[PDB]
């Protein structure tokens, strides 16, 4: 089962906008990254999203 | 003390200090010695700060609405930790004690490390409930037996007075194992050509005979006698002997026909061996009939069917075969609750009523 | 602290609602806590006596109703054991209480009484006689009896699919009752002259009617034929244990288990030779 | 007392211990010592006014809520003794009587002698649990019932009010006595050649009557009426009568050659005697048996086979001999309470 | 179930200011962690204070 | 849930100086008994003055 990117932010703890999920998308927040199929993204089931920094 | 407080740990939990080099060790209330553990600030901190999960260190606790009846005693991750030494000491299986230990060690990473009398029902729920939303039901009625019986010994033993788990239901399963027809018999055997050939041969005399995979694969050429199969359950222990006249019409098998295919093609010390002339696990012959179930690529509703599916089959066929009380002796089951709770269909096939 | 009785009961009936139930079934829980409500007075549960409990109970066991009471203390108990669960109390006093033990009064029906009850039907509409008849021969429950579309009859099979219990059987139409003179086949056909709708038993504007009113114009004619009985006058459900009693000795018993929906077994026998 | 008043206490929580180095230890009222409470001012003294007052319920007309008074009892052992006077009354067998004492000597070697409203759950499972890992785990399941059965009589006298004993639980344990098989038998018959000739004749007459060895010793010859033998057991007292008919066709024995080859060989009032021509007891039978085991050279998984194993030889025998139902009317048996051949039906 | 940094601060002993509720934060002074997911810390339904001193 | 300690005199029937019922606080002549936030004591809406002596 894969979510869509408007789905997948629709079952975080705070729903986003679309443009904000697709740029955490280039920034690789989000572990796993979705997979490319036709136009739109498909996230993982159990996809959240993480901070690749370690200050 | 030398150091009571101090600039460097005004930053830290209790346990945890900094060395002159910048470096954390977090000391060990049980000799006063103390490991390396992280350079940062951030993570030695929150590193030494779940094994603080008990300070126990000041702090009380109390939820919304409740009550107090509290006075004072000892551990109790450790009670789960003598508990198993009574376990063992009960004459059990060498495969049942396994059972509970996997319920146990569920058990320690479910519950908070808390003394016996504070662990309250609430909290019981909390994780038993949390197995549930998940799907595993029939895991969370494990676990509840299993931490029921483990109370009940405690307050036999001075420790406790109540069994706080016993006020918690126990979830209810439904079974969702789907059934295996005659027709879907076939297509699974058609394509268990891709695998060994010891596959085909033990996928019809586990439903020529009706027997149990495990005592499937420890029955031997010693064990036939005048036409008989003595065949001995390791999990009831029942003792059956099978005729070797046995047929299935439904399904074109001769028994006495697909015996001598495993002493030809197959040839060992057991019926069913492997292509190196020894005896197979349990676990691998249910594991290949598997590969013939997904190779198919037939679908059903729920969870597929297995090998032990066979049996249940088997059972089935010989009830309109020959008769109802012939499909009861064979299996090595008794008593009368049971031959009905596998005769079922569960939302497969219509119960269809002729006329007789 | 927040305690309370009632306050409880508010957040029970929440619980019941993702215990994941029949939508009859829940509501007859309601009726159940709501008899709790002005039964017992608002106060904690700590402060609830068993006499009390008994008080209430017992009270509806005088007026005649003791099967309501085994049901109002069976469900009052299950509330104060979900209650210790929340940590709210640590005992249930209504464990220690003892449930009135009721005898079932509803009389059966017999062959005559059933020929006498279907003539008395003349007054009522056209559909009442085919819903007798048919809930004989079928021996079905009154609730499946009127979901059941055309659509079910399969090459000469009637698939129906039990609500109660769930059970999926297809009775064939070759039935035929021998001790009242009545046919399934010469029965069906008999409801797509007369009726003519998308349920087998519709209503005289060709619409499927609801279970409630099949089996209530059906006591206007119990007690219009001028029968009298011992205890509880039968019901419109006890044409499907008339059903079963007559296949029972016009065929057999196996199949007459088969036809009612049933899976599992659970008067005057005769002493044999052997 | 000896301080009364001072400093430290002037915080004013009850059972209060400001220590030297500033440390909070509250005391209890059994034993007069204390534990670390904390090491602040404000806090410590919360954790100790709390248990000045004992709180339970909560806004009410005058509640109640006991915790106290007691006084008026008896010592376990003193109670243990009027006990077994009690139990000589009950009206059983003296020998039922001595394995009941036998544990009741054990029970005053296992526990103190207090009252009997002192002994705790876990005072008993430290006793039980004693004998379990001893090996003695049918023993410690015959104590626990017979103590538990010692605290019910006493509740009802008026001495205590509950049975902290019907807390625990009694542990279940497998037999481990192996079973004889019908070529053992035959090997252990040869080896009881270096014993009397009493002994051949008692083990064959054993299996083949299938009687206890207790009845065994007190059969007469008086108790054979043309054609039969009747035998009163003095276990449960059935009655029954075994016609000289009988052979064991698997070991090539007759009862009827077997009577009369105790008639020449032995000679007296008892089919089983002694070469004294006189009665023997139900000890020595069995004992001499056991000298044949050890003699004969075979080794079992567990515990050897006793004389007792010689009835259960002869219903295991007479099972397949002739039926089930003729092995269930020889050893005694009432109401019924290896391999089942599954023919095509 | 996980709430946010104003939800959180509504369901307490007692309500402060915004200011003060993402000092305890920085400062760690809460168990577990927030762990900040984008630009708003999501404290856990169990993350409650602790409290430290000198 | 709580309330302060100029909230919970202000509703008092004589309200005293705010020293007076600091120091009913610190002689715990005060039950049930207030808990101390920050810098303030937020009292129970049911905490009333008992004289006692």
């Amino acid at each position: 089962m894969y979510l869509t990117l408007q789905e997948w932010n629709a079952r975080q703890r705070r729903p986003r906008s679309l443009e904000t999920v697709r740029r955490w998308v280039r920034e690789s927040r989000i572990f796993p990254p979705p997979v490319k199929d036709g136009r739109e993204y498909l996230f993982h089931e159990s996809a959240v999203k993480v901070d690749l920094n370690r200050p | 003390m030398g150091r009571r407080r101090s600039h460097e740990r005004r930053d830290l939990p209790p346990n945890l200090y900094i060395r002159n080099n910048g470096y954390y060790c977090y000391r060990d209330p049980r000799t006063g010695k103390e490991f390396g553990l992280g350079r940062d600030r951030r993570i030695a901190i929150t590193e030494a700060i779940q094994a603080n999960i008990e300070l126990f260190s000041g702090h009380k606790h109390k939820p919304l609405t409740a009550r107090i009846n509290s006075d004072n005693s000892v551990t109790l991750h450790s009670w789960l930790d003598r508990y198993e030494k009574i376990l063992a000491s009960r004459g059990i299986k060498q495969k049942t004690l396994i059972n509970y230990m996997s319920k146990i060690k569920a058990i320690r990473r479910g519950l908070p490390d808390a003394p016996l009398e504070d662990i309250t029902t609430k909290e019981i729920a909390a994780m038993l409930n949390g197995y549930i939303d998940e799907g595993k039901a029939a895991s969370a009625k494990l676990i509840r037996s299993t931490l029921s019986d483990a109370f009940r010994e405690a307050i036999a033993e001075g420790h406790i007075t109540t069994n706080h788990v016993a006020a918690t239901r126990a979830a209810k399963s439904e079974v969702r194992r789907s059934r295996l027809t005659a027709d879907e018999y076939l297509k699974i055997y058609q394509a268990a050509e891709s695998s060994p050939c010891w596959l085909r041969l033990a996928m019809e005399l586990a439903v020529v005979t009706g027997q149990r995979v495990g005592d499937l694969c420890e029955m031997k050429w010693s064990d036939i006698v005048d036409g008989y199969l003595y065949v001995e359950q390791s999990k009831t222990g029942v003792k059956i002997a099978i005729p070797t006249a046995l047929h299935i019409d439904a399904l074109g098998i001769s028994m006495k026909e697909t015996l001598d295919k495993c002493k030809e093609i197959l040839g060992g010390e057991t019926i069913i061996a492997s292509t190196r002339r020894e005896p197979l696990s349990s676990g691998t012959v249910s594991r290949y009939f598997m590969r013939a179930r997904k190779a198919s690529g037939l679908s059903f509703e729920g969870d597929p069917p297995t090998f032990h599916e066979l049996r249940s089959l088997s059972a089935r066929l010989y009830e309109k075969q020959i008769s109802d009380k012939f499909a009861q002796h064979l299996l090595g089951h008794k008593s009368d609750t049971m031959a009905s709770q596998y005769r079922d269909d569960r939302g497969r096939e219509w119960d269809k009523i002729e006329i007789k």
